[PDB]
């Protein structure tokens, strides 16, 4: 019946047998494609083109086909398979461009010294042409979605010092996939660029956007709304970025990284601007005082390194007597399921772990390497990261935290450069790298 | 009367604290599907909060008809978590199942040279296993032993980083022999037949070990014991102090589950959040 016309009208021609089943169930969605304005959105990206990619050398005329021909590339797609997919990208288009991408076009100083005191002791180790506009239209998206995306990273603090040279924009979105799927579109129909929608593995619900020679466009980590009422925030310049404060204790936890570390001795001043504005921050924001008092910080860590589980006595600032950090993900979720627990807080890609306060112990996973001074010692950089980590708990569930802050960041004042003896390595994350290619008509996961 | 004050419902076997002499002498529409449902939307919400769900690739062997499947594949749709559903039986599935990019349906009978098949077309895929294979009324302890061989061999040969199996021990009286099975943890299920005795078993593995345990005649006996104390007296309470519209035991059970899962609608009170899913999964499946 009209369900029939639905998915002839659609493919431009008699849906055969096999067709007519297959897309029977999209028969609503398809509808709504049909039905969308397609010269209004050809409009739309034009308007949007003049706005953010003026420097982008397409005509109108190009444009406007790339566009028509995508949504009628069904009438000339047999696959099943390759019609669900058009059907699916079509729909998001329709549903939710104007909405997300449419909507865009209608102290520090005295802190320096203190920085550079800090990062030195810690020195111990050893990209497409639309990135412009991409960030741009970006600085946009940030204020007219404050409730759905939120901006860490170099950005952020630019916004607070604008000294800081940021490379791109960092953040978190409760819908990434949508936001992405927009954009490269998007980006297809402006530049004709084939671009690559990619899921990483080793990352929590991370997807980028990649151009044609597989040059880094932008990226996305999703987040559900729960995450983002809870994670720390400020807002400035109309956005919403996440309180340097919470940014400062992950600058301390990234350290911890090896990787990181090396990234340091390479590029110190670049980290030095970075973590005097925190610093700063922080000094002005919750009155720390930096008078190289220690106190009870940074936390014993004990490392089993048997099964990669490192002990921190949390005794002396919480009412949990010790936090048992594993180094394998995989191993605290089963541990978790033993102990008969189902409410682990989750904050996703925030913390990349779980938290589990049981019986007075907290169980929680480090991400990144543990570095270590001697066999079987923690490097107090590794101790820092470890305690840090455990603070971001502290500050997603309002907790005390400030003092313990305090003592940790005034326990990196002062210090002789440790050498390190070894670092554990990061445990193994399986997963395929997905991706959808648009020009193909293939969504793989 | 027949009324009890709890702090929680068991949520695993192990939980159970008494047992009782199994006694021969021994209700809501679609109620298999709603035992379905809250279990394995019970377990993926766990695998989700652990961060093993995304991107993950979900084999499901012998889910037909798999009506409740649609809503938790819509349901962690809605929540943006990326997944991709493999409906693998000997039998057809629910049409409502159809037409969905993200999920596959396969009919046919399942065995080691198939299982080897997908195992190699899904790789590097994550796998997160579900498994309610049953082979009639009662299956004999034979039929269970090779149900069981099965469930390992899916495991060996698909590696998951994650399981659910249909677990239901066989009766001490009709033992044959002893037998593994993964480690896990024996989850209870909320609106399981009057008096089954089955469970199922959560595993999430480390290293490439499966970790089999051995069952004995004796675990078959603890076994039947603590889930005739459960079927008898525990589910047939009313929980005097658990304020929510139904006060019998299985809704309590029910709601320690839901509140474990994510919404993204926000929510008053975790009570306002479990009624709106009780709701929502009641009209799904066409329970009143
Ligand atoms: N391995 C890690 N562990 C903990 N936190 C991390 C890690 N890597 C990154 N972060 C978090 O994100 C922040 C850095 O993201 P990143 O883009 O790499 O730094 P950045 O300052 O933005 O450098 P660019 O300006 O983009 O060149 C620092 C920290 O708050
Ligand atoms: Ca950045
Ligand atoms: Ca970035």
């Amino acid at each position: 019946n009209i369900t029939l016309k639905i998915i002839e009208t659609y493919l431009g021609r008699v849906p055969s047998v096999n067709e007519y089943h297959m897309l029977k169930s999209q028969a609503r969605n398809i509808q709504k494609i049909t039905v969308f304005n397609k010269d209004i959105f050809v409009s739309l990206v034009k308007k949007n083109k003049k706005r953010f990619f003026s420097d982008v050398n397409t005509s109108a005329s190009e444009i406007k086909d790339r566009i028509l021909s995508y949504f009628s590339k069904q009438t000339q797609t047999y696959n099943i398979g390759k019609l669900f997919t058009i059907i699916e990208l079509q729909s998001v288009l329709v549903t939710t461009y104007t909405d997300i991408l449419g909507v865009l076009t209608i102290n520090v100083t005295s802190m320096e010294e203190l920085a550079r005191d800090m990062l030195n002791s810690m020195n111990v180790a050893v990209v497409s042409s639309l990135v412009k506009n991409v960030n741009k239209l970006m600085e946009e998206y940030l204020r007219r979605h404050n409730k759905s995306c939120i901006c860490y990273g170099s950005y952020s603090l630019y916004l607070i010092n604008p000294n800081i040279r940021y490379g791109d924009i960092d953040i978190l979105q409760t819908n990434s996939r949508t936001f992405l799927i927009d954009l490269a579109f998007l980006i297809k129909f402006i530049t004709g660029n084939n671009i690559i929608l990619s899921k990483i593995p080793y990352l929590r619900n991370y997807m980028v956007i990649k151009d044609e020679n597989d040059n880094h466009i932008i990226d996305s980590f999703n987040i559900r709304q729960d995450t983002m009422n809870v994670v720390p925030k400020i807002f400035i310049d109309n956005i919403y970025i996440v309180d340097p404060t919470f940014q400062l204790l992950n600058m301390i936890k990234m350290f911890s990284q090896i990787d990181r570390l090396e990234d340091l001795s390479k590029d110190p001043e670049k980290f030095n601007a970075r973590m005097a504005t925190m610093l700063e921050y922080v000094r002005y924001t919750h009155g720390i005082v930096f008078d190289g008092k220690r106190n009870n910080m940074p936390m014993k860590c004990i490392i089993d390194e048997n099964n990669r589980i490192v002990t921190v006595t949390t005794k002396d600032y919480f009412s949990f007597k010790k936090c048992l950090v594993y180094l394998d993900e995989n191993v605290l979720s089963s541990d978790i399921l033993d102990l008969n627990a189902d409410t682990s807080c989750d904050f996703e890609s925030v913390t990349n772990s779980v938290y589990l306060i049981h019986d007075n112990i907290m169980y929680t996973y480090f991400s990144n390497t543990i570095l270590l001074s001697d066999k079987g010692k923690v490097h107090e950089i590794s101790a820092r990261g470890l305690c840090a980590h455990i603070l971001l708990y502290q500050m997603l569930t309002s907790g005390e935290y400030k003092q313990c802050l305090s003592d940790l960041l005034n326990s990196m004042m002062n210090r002789d450069k440790i050498p390190i003896y070894s670092h554990t390595e990061r445990d193994k994350k399986p997963g395929r790298h997905g991706f959808i290619n648009i020009e193909k008509d293939i969504i793989v996961f | 009367m027949d009324v009890v004050s709890l702090d929680k419902p068991f949520m695993y076997f192990e939980e159970i604290d008494n047992e009782l002499d199994y006694e021969p002498e021994s209700k809501l529409p679609y109620q298999g599907q709603l035992k379905l449902l809250l279990g394995e939307l019970f377990f993926l919400s766990k695998l989700q909060r652990h961060g093993i769900l995304d991107g993950a690739t979900v084999v499901y062997i012998g889910s037909a008809p798999g009506t409740h499947i649609r809503y938790l594949r819509d349901h962690f749709y809605n929540l943006g978590v990326i997944i991709k559903w493999m409906l693998i039986d000997g039998r057809h599935h629910d049409p409502i199942l159809n037409g969905l990019r993200d999920v596959t349906l396969v009919t046919r009978f399942v065995d080691e040279e198939y299982l080897r098949s997908i195992k190699k077309q899904l790789h590097p895929s994550k796998i997160i296993l579900i498994s309610d294979v049953a082979s009639g009324n009662e299956p004999s302890t034979a039929d269970l032993l090779s149900n069981y061989a099965l469930q390992n061999v899916m495991i060996s040969i698909l590696n998951p980083v994650a399981s659910s199996l249909k677990w239901r021990c066989p009766f001490p009286d009709q033992w044959i022999k002893d037998f593994y099975i993964p480690h896990g943890n024996k989850m209870l299920q909320p609106f399981a037949p009057s008096y089954s005795a089955e469970m199922r078993l959560l595993s999430i593995y480390t290293g490439e070990n499966m970790r089999l345990t051995r069952v004995t005649k004796s675990d078959a006996v603890n076994y039947e014991k603590k889930m005739y104390y459960l079927n008898k007296i525990v589910r047939n309470k009313v929980v005097v102090n658990f304020d929510y519209p139904n006060q019998e035991y299985d809704y309590f059970h029910m709601y320690f589950m839901l509140r474990t899962v994510y919404c993204n609608k926000t929510f008053p009170t975790t009570k306002a959040k479990v009624l709106f899913l009780q709701q929502s999964i009641f009209r799904f499946l066409n329970i009143p």
